[PDB]
């Protein structure tokens, strides 16, 4: 089971930025799909998470409004897409797997995506 | 002295799995193949008995999807495949008599098929939703799903109408009823009753609104298999049921097409009349108190003092962001913005504008679509909703309140609300215990 | 949320370690801990605070099943040098950084 | 009716069996359902089948309460008779029991040989 | 052979049993005859099954004639012996006596059961 | 195990029976496999109700070892019982008397319908 994510980001505050995460190896209609964000120095925080099966989405009530995560079978891709960026949100962003909905159990992680927000 | 004594016939029961077969009192759910039932069915009460029932880990939902989705299967195979329909439409705007609300909904599709004989073609005209049609880069439009899957037209003849069917356990199994009020849905149940079949539990198909659905008795349930987890669908029963009114204005006409030979494809004429946006009716009032109510039983999990916030949904496809249900033979998504739209701290009718989709993907498999044929006439609907799927935003702020948001999709969920008090077992009649008697 | 605790602390190696993860709700066995190295993605390591994932060395161990849970690793290793992290359903916790007396 | 004496006592529910006996057992279409109800009418064939059987290996076919010649090993269950037939049903004996059943049925089924060849040695 | 004392007097039909009680019981390919060739198998299966555990219930499994020791309410029938084994078969005697059927069969398993209970309670 | 005794000899093979005995029993998707397993089933099930229905016919039912009335003709076998039951095996045995089987049965069974019939007639 590979996750491969996108490409490091530079977005001027203000703007949006589209993430990415390709996933393989698995059937991508089971399995749930998080956004974990790791700020330099931080702990892991939960964005949100989207069911690939439906495209039904949950997001954290701190980045409700300001995310949406979409899904494309065909390619095989969730997509998060993050408005209204600021100087804090420079992070490492996360893609994983969860593989029972009782007892998230985040089994596979993406290589992550720094974005970097900055004047 | 004392020796083994064997028992057959002895009241015991362990958890197992098995076939339940349906029993009733066309239609897509095969209900004439249905055993008949008793007209007067048998049920036990069983007295000082403890079982621990699990709604969330029920294996019977599991059959029921599976035999649901079978019966849509065997009831689309005999007829007709539209894989000629896959064909580069021509199509404009209809304007003729629109409201403000349906402005570019419906369009005016002409397009070329092929006729009764092979070597002739036929320029015909249709309706087709703009759910329907996507355009490619009047215009050039193609039908949705062409490219993901081949549609089979629901033939004409079948009724999509839930007839209620009851799942009896064959001989040697028996079904555990659990009649305590107060079950919330994982856990031992007090009141215990033995029973062969179901009671005639309706396959109604819908996403975020449970319709005509069997009602609680003492008040408003709230069942979740961890209500801390936001991954997992809240499903709420209520006491009292909501009638909805569902309407489609547009008096549609069916047109019949030979696109081969007995083959024929029904699209939709003209509208004859006033073309106005299908729409629903809930009472305000009504969805007020039983919102409240709702709010009364789901501040228990999270405590007093909490708010109480109900959103429409945060997103994804047409099924699972609006209500969407099955009735009269057309397939409605309806906009619940109106009815998610509260917070709650320690005459009038709700109209949710409601949009009709005819390329049906059902149970959410790609690769098998469903064309639904156009109803004649208008429709009109009457239907209870008896229960709700919410889900839990995630996340914790500096803030206490909960935002719950509709949910749905998963036909799991849908069909776990009616199947929750029951569980099948396999008897064990044999059992040995120790007596003071010798064969002679 | 989680109260994971220490910060960080010093630990010689082979030597047994202890991560309390006092929690602030109910949280029953519904814990996960996750490995994260220096860069490299999380790994995660324990399941439902008793079960070990496929992959994982038999030293890592867990317990708890109410508002506090404990974390293991008896022999510690030079490659055991990494983050550690509570999970209960969405919420982290604030890691526990090993580092080489 | 059916399974109504499941929490009554071991005595009083060892007197009622018929009622929950009967019960064991009691054109073709191959659609979605007539394949369903042909599978559950074979299963309960075979479970009923499977449970005279038992009971005719040890000699016990016809009748519901059989006695046996076996012993029975205290570390089966020491608790008194008193109790187990009258402070107690069928579903935790069988609880408290299950693991031994499996030995025990082996028992019964030599005994039976040995009494019928002795029956064949004494007639 | 089978079914040949049909019309033979009540007694008569009573002697010969067994040459009509064989006969109720005796690849696979999805077909229209195979599958009425399975669903034939599985109901001859199931109804000799049926009659054989109602036979059990009674206490007479294994015994073509077996005899019950619940009364005979004269309202089932006040013809004399003598004429109903004598001048008459087993059909006509089916026809007037099949409304009390049920009741009937009831009867014969509580005794079963209490005449178990009692050797349990004798031996 | 199953089928251990089957060169035994005639006697230490009828002393152990159940062994052999008991494994003469032991969703539905009508794929390959489920219809061959399917036809398994209905095939298991219906000969051992077969074999089960000619022992109760010959009012041995429930008994693996069962004695009958019936004369055995001579011409059947003349071999003297100590060789039969001490130096040869079943095998054989049903080899040299599969030709004389079906007699034997009608023979069985209408001592078993005369056997009752006295019965009857004694109680
Ligand atoms: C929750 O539960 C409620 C109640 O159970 C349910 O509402 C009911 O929905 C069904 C949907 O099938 C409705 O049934 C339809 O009703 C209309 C109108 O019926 C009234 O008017 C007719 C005369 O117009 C009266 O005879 C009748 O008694 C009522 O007073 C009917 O027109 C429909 O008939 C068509 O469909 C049937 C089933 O397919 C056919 O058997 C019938 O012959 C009709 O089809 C044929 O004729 C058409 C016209 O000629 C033709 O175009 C077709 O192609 C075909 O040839 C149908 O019976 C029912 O009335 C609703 N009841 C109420 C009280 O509202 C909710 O839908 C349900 N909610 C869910 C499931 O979410
Ligand atoms: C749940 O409820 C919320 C509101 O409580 C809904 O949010 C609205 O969603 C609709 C979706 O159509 C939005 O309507 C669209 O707005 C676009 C403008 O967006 C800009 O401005 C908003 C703020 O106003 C920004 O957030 C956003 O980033 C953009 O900068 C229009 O461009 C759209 O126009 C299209 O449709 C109209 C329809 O007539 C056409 O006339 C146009 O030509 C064009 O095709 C469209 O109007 C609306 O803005 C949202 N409101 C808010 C406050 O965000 C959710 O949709 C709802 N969810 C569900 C599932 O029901
Ligand atoms: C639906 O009803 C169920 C039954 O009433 C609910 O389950 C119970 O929920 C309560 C509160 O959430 C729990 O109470 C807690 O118990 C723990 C101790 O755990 C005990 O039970 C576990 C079961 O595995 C056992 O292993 C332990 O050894 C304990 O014996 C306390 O420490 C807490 O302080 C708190 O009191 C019950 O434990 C729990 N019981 C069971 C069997 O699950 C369920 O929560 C209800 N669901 C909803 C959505 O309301
Ligand atoms: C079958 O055809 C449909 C319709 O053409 C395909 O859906 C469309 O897929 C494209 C990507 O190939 C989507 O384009 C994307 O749009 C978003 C904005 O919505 C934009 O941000 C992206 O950069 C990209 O351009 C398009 O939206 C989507 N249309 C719909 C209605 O969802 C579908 O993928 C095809 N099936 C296949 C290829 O298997
Ligand atoms: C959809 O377009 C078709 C085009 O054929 C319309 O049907 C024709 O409309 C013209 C209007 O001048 C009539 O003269 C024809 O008799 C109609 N039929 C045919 C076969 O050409 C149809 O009315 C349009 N529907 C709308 C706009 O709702
Ligand atoms: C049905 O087929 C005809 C013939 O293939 C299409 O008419 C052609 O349209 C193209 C595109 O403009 C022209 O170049 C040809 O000259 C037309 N030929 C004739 C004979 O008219 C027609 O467009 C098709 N129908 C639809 C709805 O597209
Ligand atoms: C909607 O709910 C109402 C209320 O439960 C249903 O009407 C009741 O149905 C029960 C059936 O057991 C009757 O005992 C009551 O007398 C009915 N009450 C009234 C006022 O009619 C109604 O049938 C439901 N509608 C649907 C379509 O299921
Ligand atoms: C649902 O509610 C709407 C609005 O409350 C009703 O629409 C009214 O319909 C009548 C009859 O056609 C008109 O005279 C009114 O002008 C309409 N009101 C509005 C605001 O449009 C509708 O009748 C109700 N019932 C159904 C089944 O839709
Ligand atoms: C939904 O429609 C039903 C009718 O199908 C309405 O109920 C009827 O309303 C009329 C007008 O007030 C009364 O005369 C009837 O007695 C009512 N019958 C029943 C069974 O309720 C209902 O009011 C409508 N509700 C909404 C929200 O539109
Ligand atoms: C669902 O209904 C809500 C109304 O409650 C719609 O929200 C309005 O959408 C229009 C269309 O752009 C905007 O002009 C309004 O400002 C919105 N108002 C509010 C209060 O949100 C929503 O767009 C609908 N969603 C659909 C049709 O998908
Ligand atoms: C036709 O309707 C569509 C909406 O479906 C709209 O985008 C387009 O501008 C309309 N074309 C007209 C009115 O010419
Ligand atoms: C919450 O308030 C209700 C009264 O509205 C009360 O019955 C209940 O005990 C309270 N729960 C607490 C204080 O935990
Ligand atoms: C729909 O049109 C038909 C035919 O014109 C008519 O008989 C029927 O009454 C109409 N239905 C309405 C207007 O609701
Ligand atoms: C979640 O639900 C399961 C099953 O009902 C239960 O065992 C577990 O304790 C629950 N955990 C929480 C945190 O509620």
């Amino acid at each position: 089971v590979r996750l491969m994510q996108s490409g490091d980001e530079v977005k001027k505050p203000g703007a949006s930025v589209r993430l990415s995460c390709k996933a393989d190896g698995y059937e991508f209609s089971d399995y749930f799909l998080h956004w974990v964000r790791q700020a330099p120095g931080q702990g892991l925080e939960w964005l949100g998470f989207i069911r690939p099966r439906l495209g039904s989405v949950n997001y954290s009530k701190r980045f409700q409004g300001r995310i949406t995560m979409t899904r494309d079978m065909s390619i095989n891709t969730v997509y998060m897409e993050l408005r209204s960026l600021t100087s804090d949100d420079t992070a490492q962003y996360y893609c994983a797997r969860m593989y029972d909905t009782d007892s998230y159990k985040f089994d596979s992680w993406g290589w992550g995506t720094v974005v970097i927000v900055s004047s | 002295n004392l020796w083994v004594t064997v028992y057959y016939g002895v009241p015991v029961w362990k958890d197992a799995e098995t076939t339940l077969f349906c029993a009733s009192d066309h239609n897509v759910w095969a209900t004439h193949a249905c055993v008949p039932t008793d007209p007067n069915p048998q049920e036990i009460h069983l007295e000082n008995v403890t079982e621990e029932f699990n709604m969330w880990k029920n294996n019977m939902v599991e059959q029921m999807h599976t035999d649901i989705i079978s019966l849509w299967d065997q009831s689309l195979k005999p007829c007709v495949k539209l894989t000629p329909l896959c064909v580069t439409l021509q199509c404009t705007n209809v304007t003729n008599n629109i409201t403000d609300d349906m402005r570019g909904e419906l369009k005016n599709c002409s397009f070329n098929m092929t006729t009764e004989l092979r070597d002739k073609k036929q320029k015909v005209y249709s309706l087709f939703y703009r759910l329907d049609v996507v355009q490619i880069n009047n215009k050039e439009y193609r039908l949705i799903n062409c490219n993901t899957s081949a549609i089979t037209q629901a033939c004409p003849k079948v009724s999509f109408e839930p007839i209620p069917i009851h799942y009896c356990a064959p001989a040697g199994f028996a079904i555990l009823k659990c009649k305590d009020k107060k079950f919330n849905g994982t856990g031992p149940c007090p009141s215990v009753s033995t029973v062969q079949c179901t009671h005639g539990i309706k396959p109604v198909v819908s996403t975020q609104l449970l319709l005509n659905g069997s009602l609680a008795e003492e008040e408003v349930m709230i069942r979740s298999e961890n209500i801390t987890n936001n991954a997992k669908n809240i499903l709420v029963q209520f006491n009292t049921p909501v009638q909805i009114n569902c309407t489609r204005p547009n008096n549609n006409t069916r047109k019949s097409i030979r696109i081969g030979p007995g083959q024929a494809f029904y699209a939709t004429g003209d509208i004859i009349g006033d073309i106005r946006q299908a729409h629903c009716n809930v009472s305000k009032a009504t969805w007020n108190e039983t919102l409240g109510k709702v709010v009364k039983q789901l501040r228990k999990h999270f405590g007093n003092n909490t708010i109480i916030r109900f959103a429409n949904s945060s997103g994804g496809d047409l099924e699972v962001t609006t209500h969407s249900f099955n009735c009269g033979g057309e397939f409605f998504y309806c906009n619940t913005s109106g009815l998610f739209n509260s917070t709650w701290i320690s005459n009038d009718s709700i109209t949710l504008p409601c949009r009709i989709k005819q390329i049906i993907n059902m149970w959410q498999r790609i690769g098998q679509a469903m064309y639904a044929p156009p109803i004649q006439g208008v429709i009109r609907c009457v239907s209870n909703i008896t229960g709700l799927i919410l889900t839990r935003d995630g996340g914790s702020t500096n803030s206490t309140t909960e935002t719950f948001r509709p949910g749905g999709g998963d036909m799991r969920d849908n069909w776990r609300s009616e199947l929750y008090k029951y569980k099948v077992v396999k008897i064990e009649p044999l059992g040995v215990a120790p007596t003071r008697c010798k064969r002679r | 949320p989680m109260t994971q605790s220490p910060s960080s602390l010093s630990i010689s190696v082979g030597d047994r370690v202890t991560i309390t993860c006092r929690s602030s709700q109910y949280a029953a066995h519904n814990v996960n801990w996750y490995q994260q190295r220096s860069g490299k993605p999380p790994k995660l390591l324990i399941y439902d605070t008793s079960k070990l994932q496929a992959g994982v060395p038999s030293r890592f161990r867990g317990g708890g099943f109410g508002t506090e849970f404990t974390f293991t690793i008896s022999s510690l290793q030079p490659e055991d040098v990494a983050t550690y992290y509570c999970q209960h359903y969405e919420f982290f916790g604030q890691g526990t950084r090993l580092e080489i007396t | 009716g059916f399974l109504g004496a499941a929490g009554s006592t071991m005595g009083a529910a060892s007197m009622t069996l018929t009622v929950q006996a009967r019960n064991l057992l009691s054109l073709l279409k191959l659609t979605v359902w007539g394949i369903k109800q042909l599978q559950a009418r074979v299963l309960a064939v075979e479970r009923y089948l499977r449970d005279q059987q038992l009971l005719g290996i040890w000699g016990c076919s016809g009748k519901l309460i059989c006695c046996t010649n076996v012993p029975w090993n205290s570390s089966w269950s020491n608790r008194n008779l008193s109790e187990i037939w009258d402070n107690m049903t069928w579903l935790q004996w069988d609880k408290e029991i299950s693991n031994y059943t499996q030995i025990i049925y082996g028992l019964l089924e030599e005994s039976q040989n040995q009494q019928e060849k002795n029956e064949q040695d004494l007639l």
